DNA sequence: CGGCAGTCGCCGTCTACCTCTCCAAGAGCAGCATGCGC
DNA sequence: GCGCATGCTGCTCTTCAAAGCCACGGCGACTGCCG
RNA sequence: CCGAAGCUUCGGCUUCGGCAGGAGAGGUA
């Protein structure tokens, strides 16, 4: 397996982060087994296929209010029902304010349930709709998710072979008159960092 | 301390009726100690005569 | 219930084993960890006749180990004489990454 | 530091010629590349 | 966004010569070797 | 007399754990922090 | 490279034998 060397890795400063545009850390971390980076990212596919991948998303998101609706509907029947063959009958209705209390906060139960997953796919389009190439992505479980649902168009890995590929994928030429651009006209810390 | 490390980790995996004193005890560690210091040390010095 | 890897030292597989299996009770937690399985295959050779079955450890240095997780069962299950650390653990290893269903179901298939 | 190298080399090799699952292969590449590092410049990260 | 000041890591700190001591240990795996049984 | 099982000795690894102990000046990035 | 032993035509030839790294403490100018 490829390795890096630690000469131009730990140094001051990081000649490797210099040549990648890449924070130190975050170099100790993907180098390390500790973080993903995305290598490339297939634009055109991205492109000829969003209308569709939004079909499909709308599908899910109907679904998943029908599952609410559906169990919301059967929860308020045993409610309803239960509690209306035994309010209380003869004193107050103590256990009706105790499970009144209890079912509003069923509802809302399953209320953030469907909010927390209406959350997890917001998220996850909104990451395949921002991917640009040398960005740090954490958290395993939504790396997974976005290589098992559009696992194609992206690709990406850790370790010291993704580094090979962003390093291979590279062009001198453009980001050399990128910075003398920034150098000709431009002021403050920028210049200091394009210096 | 290194042997009581030892016997508090040795305590737990061996079978009872069968625990004596004798069988918990390491003595190795100590001599290695005592052994260490009065050679490789800087405080104990060879004499000058 | 998940299994999980744990990295012993270099042939210390079977006395990590049996130390776990006896720390199970011993410590004082019988319902935490369930089943510990070393991996192992065979090896054909043959002395003229006479077999050896090397113990050919598919995966020399690891011991899957099927367990829950609290704030107990992870110091039994990691000052155990012999075991190294929670392999999996991306990221200040707070909190070991679980073995993935297919791959587990295929190696306890052997 | 050589022998550390090439000990580490050879069980990776095993390993993945193998059919080893992700995490594994992962810890031992993560390990072999510390080796690397400490033949290179030991110190310069982590403990010596 | 935009300055900003503490902070944290890495670099360096004279030359030549003499004498002595100390520098992995515990655990585990075969390769036969032999006693005993039918 | 032959076949089974279990014990002498070379001989070759093996090393993640974790508490321990706590100048001085110069230089340069950097990094959370306040506005 | 040195030693021992043979051939030696006196240029030499042959046999055998043989090694030297780190850490700490004290001192003299």
């Amino acid at each position: 397996a490829p390795v890096t060397h630690i000469w131009y890795f730990k140094g001051v400063p990081s000649r490797l982060g210099y040549l990648l545009d890449l924070a130190p850390k975050d170099l100790e971390k993907i180098i390390y087994f500790a973080a993903y980076v995305i290598t490339s990212v297939d634009e055109e596919m991205r492109h000829n296929e969003l209308s569709t991948l939004e079909a499909e998303m709308a599908v899910e998101r109907k679904a998943v209010e029908d599952q609410r609706d559906g169990e919301l509907e059967a929860r308020a029947q045993k409610l309803e029902a239960d509690l209306a063959e035994l309010e209380a009958e003869g004193a107050k209705a103590d256990a009706r304010r105790k499970v009144r209390d209890g079912g509003e906060r069923e509802m809302r139960q399953i209320r953030d349930r469907a909010q927390r997953e209406l959350d997890r796919l917001e998220d996850i389009w909104s990451t395949f709709t921002k991917l640009a190439p040398k960005q740090l992505i954490v958290d395993e479980n939504l790396y997974r998710e976005l290589v098992d649902r559009y696992g194609e168009y992206f690709t990406g890995a850790m370790g010291a072979e993704s580094i090979q590929k962003l390093i291979e994928n590279f062009d001198i030429d453009a980001e050399a008159e990128s910075l003398r651009d920034v150098i000709r006209n431009g002021k403050g810390q920028k210049k200091l960092r394009a210096l | 301390s290194r042997m009581e490390r030892v016997v508090r980790e040795r305590m737990t995996t061996q079978d009872v009726e069968a625990i004596t004193p004798q069988t918990l005890i390491n003595i190795r560690p100590v001599v290695a100690a005592i052994k260490e210091f009065f050679g490789t040390s800087q405080l104990s010095q060879f004499m000058d005569q | 219930k998940n299994w999980y890897v744990v990295h012993t030292y270099s042939g210390y597989e079977n006395k990590v084993k049996a130390n776990l299996e006896k720390r199970v009770e011993s410590m004082g937690m019988q319902d935490k960890i369930f089943r510990v399985v070393v991996p192992e295959e065979e090896e054909t050779d043959i002395k003229n006749g006479k077999k050896k079955v090397v113990k050919k450890k598919v995966f020399p240095g690891y011991v899957l180990v099927e367990i829950v997780m609290t704030d107990d069962s992870w110091y039994v299950v990691r000052n155990t004489p012999g075991v190294t650390g929670f392999v999996g653990s991306a990221g200040s290893g707070s909190k070991p990454t679980p073995l993935l269903p297919g791959e587990a179901e295929t190696i306890l298939k052997r | 530091l050589y022998r550390r190298v090439i000990n580490r080399n050879n069980r990776l090799k095993r390993l993945i010629d193998l059919g080893a699952p992700e995490i594994i292969v992962n810890n031992e590449k993560r390990m072999l590349q510390e080796s690397v590092d400490a033949l290179f410049d030991n110190g310069r990260r982590g403990r010596p």
